[PDB]
């Protein structure tokens, strides 16, 4: 026979391996594909679709439709946050269950730019200017407009173009961040504030909801495949 | 021609702006996602982007073997109230949860199936009596072929069904299967029934399960210890690992958010609260 | 050397 | 356009029917695929198909439902919602096989002083969850298929406990999209939003989608239409506002194979 | 019948290559090449009938 | 030796494998073939040959020559079925034991068009018109000519051309059907009716048999090889 | 002495090929190629002396 | 299958082997290198850097900063050694812990030329001439200038060029020496003497330190990799 | 895809060669070539701003 | 013989 | 085919 010498690794089964193996159904007549609409070639395509953020996970609002609704009102101007969120797309509870968050939980590392889009759902008669902020990590997380202004931000004027987008640019020390809460690879702070105030005329609702969406930019990628914690099988 | 391992686009440097161009304003009612990049809303530098999406291609996302079942067999003397144990399993990816959840990110799929079999044995009773090395027969019984009623009956002849005779303690067994679906793709979801209930027919007669299509979609694996029995009892388990090779997928879906409760999309009371408490203005 | 069918 | 053309103002014409709108938010073509007839290279039943063309590919208007502060959501299945619609329904029940695409036009107007937002989702294979925690996959054909009335979503899962005579219906919980996945992610399915300050309609053009070129329309639904209030209805300070929602849907490029006597289904 | 392709070399110690020969008649027996293509997200991210110009008003 | 690493599958015996192996009788002088008539190259050639259907499997007629005979008579016109059969070529008891049926029981999936040919065996003096029907699945199975007429059919005029063929065209939702009774891949209904009636003169038998045959068309194929249930070996 | 043939590729991830080398002198030791031919059923389905034209009366 | 015959060595694991093996993380997106300063390509580059010798390992001076300081003074001329050291770069206690010594303890064999550089650290006003010697092995180790003069040496005049180097040329019987104390591969003797004396004026320190450094020349190499004795892990 | 390189022959019994074929897609799976380069020690041994001429006074 | 991708 | 270093 050809002289051969068995090397380490011989006879193991690595679940990630990529070998050939005998076919149990030789000469089987395979059914051809047809051109089914909606083919996906890469999971990041799904990460680039906007999905809605469960921002308000209060004890009474979580796991209900209400968790998606951020309530605004026409109260006088304040420099206090409408919402505060950590840029930890796979682990912050408000982001981890979005389609982006979900896909990230099958990977260990993420990188690239993200974008948040807010939809105003008050009446046409309602006007307003809001400030959407991103503060890269390392300082006191913003709790007042004063601090949030100093970081990356978009001042949103409410009007016919119903929605507004703030891009969270990839700003990181490491080349990839971890998909878990980790101080070394922390992402910083997303927050929203009143720039002026919501103003309505008479005969108009004084309170309304805005909805928020997150998706990945074209420079976004993930790596190191892993099992998720978002599903289990006890017994 | 763009490949999965190609680097993603460079960030182009961009300066200050004051114009009627409004990238940041948009309208999600249209159903579209705003295609923005950082240079649309902030000042950027030029960066030469090296990162790629290679590991998240559909193939790379699925390129792992996953456990889909555990089959138990024994090698015991068949006696009037209990026979030697052979195992029977209806092929499916829905008895376990992890591969199921990954496949269900999509509505339909096509792939070649790689099945790897890990086999382990042990003694169950105290006697110091031994056993000799076991050979196992893993028979694939496609829908319609006779299912074994006894560990040693005629069906184990396998003149036409594919069988694997696995020797204990050797490398885990492995075979490949082509795309064998009777449709042009595998349906991870079938919103329908296999029967139409007719009025001129009884309700019982027109009845069928919601969301089930062919009753025995893919057939059965039947596994046995080929050896005759020892004085001592040995129990074995055959763990089956499924990897989808050469895979294509269509129509993306939100992932399973609450615990699986059967082969359908049903959910159990008490499992419906996946999200945890977190205050709106708390980082 | 090689046959090609 | 400098000759007035707008993204918000559309006219759709199919057969002897026209829809106009002056407050659209563009329109969607699911997965970028326009409806088509079955091609010879993908064909499967060999008999000459029936193609009813304008007789069936026209706008049918379903029964109008009502949106209120307490509305949790509505759902319909296709082709089921159209099973009793003129010659489309006739052609459907006379043949074993059928395939069809659709233009779905959801209508809901209000006023500049109302607010609210409907997410309108078209879901391929919209399998919904059942009411039982003692059995799975047991929703009956009759309850799975409401016809044009559709069904509704609920904010609460409530298990059917009558084991003697089980309800055998769906119990589709809204934040779980009626199928055990989170509603916030339903936007990966082809969709539009009717946000009352912005637009008064949604228009979804749906291709035939299936793992087969053609199938039993009577046994199987290809598409589900799910409409859910993403932001609740509100008006001035009325405690009990109401506005109507109307669905008009048109089959497109439908063809049928396997002609025989007509199917008479058990629907109640 | 040998197929020669290049590796994308990550950590380094010209193009490094690797060789592949199929041993079976059935393509189902073959390993995965991982030589896969990418596509634009548009059918999911911009499924609208009228092309979107991002600098322009989305509604006009 | 050449460095090698044993992969999963090593040392198994797959009964469907296709490997080389040493010859136990080296240099054996093989007897050449001769040109024996009747060589077969593919099992579907046998499926294309007409074989006779055991239509009447009544308790007294089954497993006797009588099961092949369908009795007609010169009775007045009725819209009631001469026979009713399910298009389940591998599993309906009347089809499963035909040569087509038999070959199909070694495979899991079948597809393509079929044809039924009926042979009139009454006297030359006997005349008649019959209606042979195929109703694709999904409605009430035909029990009256009225329903059967609406499906695929051939009206057969009895005369010098003794036999008549109805082609059951491939009309299916799936690309292949299962070779077992399965509602999802059901094939529909074959039935035969009197169009006018059998008419005979005097001095003629008033009753006669027709015989039926089934065979596959050239577009017919099977796949996924399997063991049959039509033979066993108890002990 | 290598033989290179093409696979009929069923599910997809140019022509994919596979290689075969015979290791033994006796053809009996060889694997099966599965490169088989088909034939017309006629010797069993139309064994008649006079060619049948299907549009014509079979008996004339 | 291809006939093969397993050779000796089959299935062993040699820790020094160089085989291929399956990747556990296929298609992983690797982070590119960046041009980090200070890349090293060969351990002998580190051996060529001067590191300071712990010459005075007396009981009180060892494992303190003092071990690096060789004390000189302005005393009258003597022919007695300032220091005496064995050329055993990996094993003499004064050399074994230098960077050269350390790297040599990961190898079994060394060869090539070395160099010792001394730094005078007295005041500018201090003058002096010293004699630095290398006596190849085989005779009485030098204890008086008289003997040390007869070997390889440099007479160092102290002045503005603060330091002086003596090259220990590769002079050996064997092609490589052992990195342990071994008489067969002994290297000989390094010693330093007063040539004249240190002279200082008034108001000046009468005592001072010189420091010594060792490094390998460009013709220096090592071989046969081995574990060091300079680290352990008890329990 | 075979790579042929020469051995540096130590004890002897023309150039003797050895052959290498990569069996995997990932460069991480490859053995080490040991075909490595050397560099000058200067960045560590002469890190000074003004080039040193060894025959010259180091300080001038 | 050889394909080169 | 072959590389030669
Ligand atoms: C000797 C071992 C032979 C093993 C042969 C197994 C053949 C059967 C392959 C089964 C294919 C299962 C595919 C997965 C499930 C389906 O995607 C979905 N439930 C819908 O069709
Ligand atoms: C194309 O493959 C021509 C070159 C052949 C190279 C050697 C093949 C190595 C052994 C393959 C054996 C066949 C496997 C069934
Ligand atoms: C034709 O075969 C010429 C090419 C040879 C290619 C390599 C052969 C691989 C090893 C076969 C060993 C011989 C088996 C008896
Ligand atoms: C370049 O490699 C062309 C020559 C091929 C020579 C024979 C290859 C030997 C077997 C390699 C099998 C492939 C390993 C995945």
């Amino acid at each position: 026979g050809l002289p051969v010498m068995n090397t380490p690794g011989s006879n193991q089964y690595l679940t990630a391996d990529n070998f050939q193996s005998p076919c149990a159904l030789p000469e089987f007549d395979v059914t051809p594909p047809i051109d089914i609409p909606g083919e996906v070639k890469n999971m990041m395509e799904l990460a680039e679709i906007d999905t809605m953020i469960p921002f308000d996970l209060s004890a009474t609002k979580k796991n209900t439709m209400e968790m998606y609704r951020v309530r605004l009102s026409d109260k006088p101007h304040t420099d206090d946050p409408i919402l505060c969120l950590s840029l930890s797309p796979a682990s912050d509870p408000r982001l981890s269950h979005t389609m982006l968050g979900e896909i990230l939980n099958y990977y260990t590392h993420w990188a690239g730019s993200l974008k948040f889009t807010f939809l105003f759902c008050g009446s046409m008669m309602a006007t307003g200017k809001l400030l959407v902020s991103y503060a890269p990590p390392g300082a006191d997380p913003p709790k007042k407009r004063k601090e949030a202004m100093l970081g990356t931000h978009v001042i949103w004027d409410i009007g016919l173009q119903s929605s507004c987008t703030m891009v969270v640019p990839w700003i990181s020390n490491t080349t990839y961040r971890q998909t878990i809460d980790d101080s070394f690879t922390e992402g910083g702070y997303i927050s929203v504030f009143y720039q002026t105030r919501i103003v309505v005329p008479l005969s108009t609702p004084r309170e309304m909801d805005i909805l928020g969406f997150v998706s990945a930019c074209n420079d976004f990628s993930v790596r190191l495949l892993r099992d998720t914690t978002h599903i289990e099988q006890k017994a | 021609a763009a490949t999965s391992r190609d680097a993603l686009p460079n960030t182009e440097a961009s300066g200050p702006t004051h114009s009627k161009e409004i990238p940041a304003l948009t309208a999600v009612e249209t159903g579209a996602t705003n295609p923005l990049v950082p240079s649309d809303t902030v000042q950027t530098r030029h960066v030469v982007q090296h990162r790629s999406r290679s590991e998240s291609s559909i193939e790379s996302f699925f390129a792992r073997g996953a456990c889909v079942t555990i089959m138990t067999v024994d090698n015991s003397a068949s006696t009037t109230n209990k026979d030697k144990l052979f195992a029977v399993w209806k092929i499916t990816y829905k008895d376990t949860v992890q591969l199921r959840r990954k496949l269900e990110f999509f509505t339909y799929s096509r792939f070649d199936m790689e099945l790897t079999f890990v086999v382990t044995a042990n003694f169950t009773e105290t006697n110091n009596g031994h056993a000799l090395n076991q050979v196992y027969q893993i028979m694939y019984i496609p829908p319609g072929a006779p299912v074994p009623e006894k560990w040693d009956d005629y069906t184990w002849q396998t003149s036409s069904n594919p069988s694997i005779f696995y020797t204990y303690g050797t490398a885990p067994a492995r075979i490949s299967v082509p795309y064998v679906g009777i449709s042009n793709a595998y349906s991870h979801f079938y919103d329908g029934f296999s029967k139409v209930p007719l009025k001129d027919q009884s309700a019982a007669l027109g009845d069928s399960l919601y969301g089930a299509a062919s009753l025995n979609d893919f057939g059965i694996l039947a596994v046995r210890v080929v050896n005759d029995h020892n004085p001592t009892k040995v129990t074995s388990k055959i763990r089956v690992y499924l990897k989808p090779k050469h895979i294509r997928v269509w129509c993306p879906r939100p992932p399973r958010a609450v615990a699986y409760y059967g082969p359908g999309v049903d959910y159990k009371d008490g499992t419906l609260t996946p999200l945890s408490t977190k205050d709106l203005t708390t980082y | 050397g090689s046959s090609s069918t | 356009e400098a000759c007035g053309y707008s993204d918000r103002v559309l006219q759709l014409t199919l057969g002897n029917s026209t829809i106009t709108t002056q407050e659209a938010a563009n329109s969607v073509v699911a997965y970028g695929r326009w409806p088509e007839y079955l091609r010879d290279s993908e064909a499967n039943p060999v008999d000459q198909p029936t193609e009813p063309d304008v007789a069936a590919c026209r706008f049918y208007t379903l029964d109008t439902v009502s949106w209120t502060k307490e509305s949790r959501g509505w759902w319909w299945k296709l082709p089921d919602a159209l099973r009793d619609m003129g010659l489309f329904g006739q052609n459907m029940y006379y043949h074993y096989l059928g395939r069809s695409g659709y233009t779905v036009h959801v209508q809901c107007n209000a006023s500049k002083f109302h607010q609210g937002a409907l997410g309108v989702f078209a879901v391929p294979e919209m399998c919904l969850a059942g009411d039982s925690n003692t059995t799975t996959m047991h929703t009956s054909y009759q309850n799975a298929n409401p016809g044009e009335k559709g069904g509704t979503f609920t904010g609460t899962f409530t298990p059917d406990n009558n084991q003697t005579s089980p309800a055998r219906r769906f119990c589709p919980v809204d934040y779980l999209l009626g199928n055990g996945t989170l509603l916030g992610n339903a936007f990966v399915f082809p969709h539009q939003i009717i946000n009352l300050r912005t637009n008064n309609c949604a228009t979804l053009v749906l291709p035939y989608v299936n793992s087969l070129s053609i199938d039993s329309m009577v046994k199987h639904n290809n598409w589900g239409i799910a409409i859910l209030p993403l932001a609740p209805l509100n008006f001035a300070s009325e405690s009990s506002p109401e506005i109507p929602i109307t669905l008009t849907i048109a089959p497109m490029c439908c063809e049928f194979n396997g002609l025989r006597n007509i199917t008479l289904p058990r629907l109640q | 019948g040998a197929q020669v392709s290049s590796q994308k070399v990550g950590a380094h110690e010209s193009t490094i290559n690797y060789t592949t020969i199929n041993y079976y008649r059935d393509s189902a027996s073959n390993a995965a090449s991982k030589q896969d293509f990418s596509q634009d997200p548009s059918k999911f991210t911009e499924p609208i009938k009228d092309v979107l110009i991002k600098t322009a008003p989305m509604l006009n």
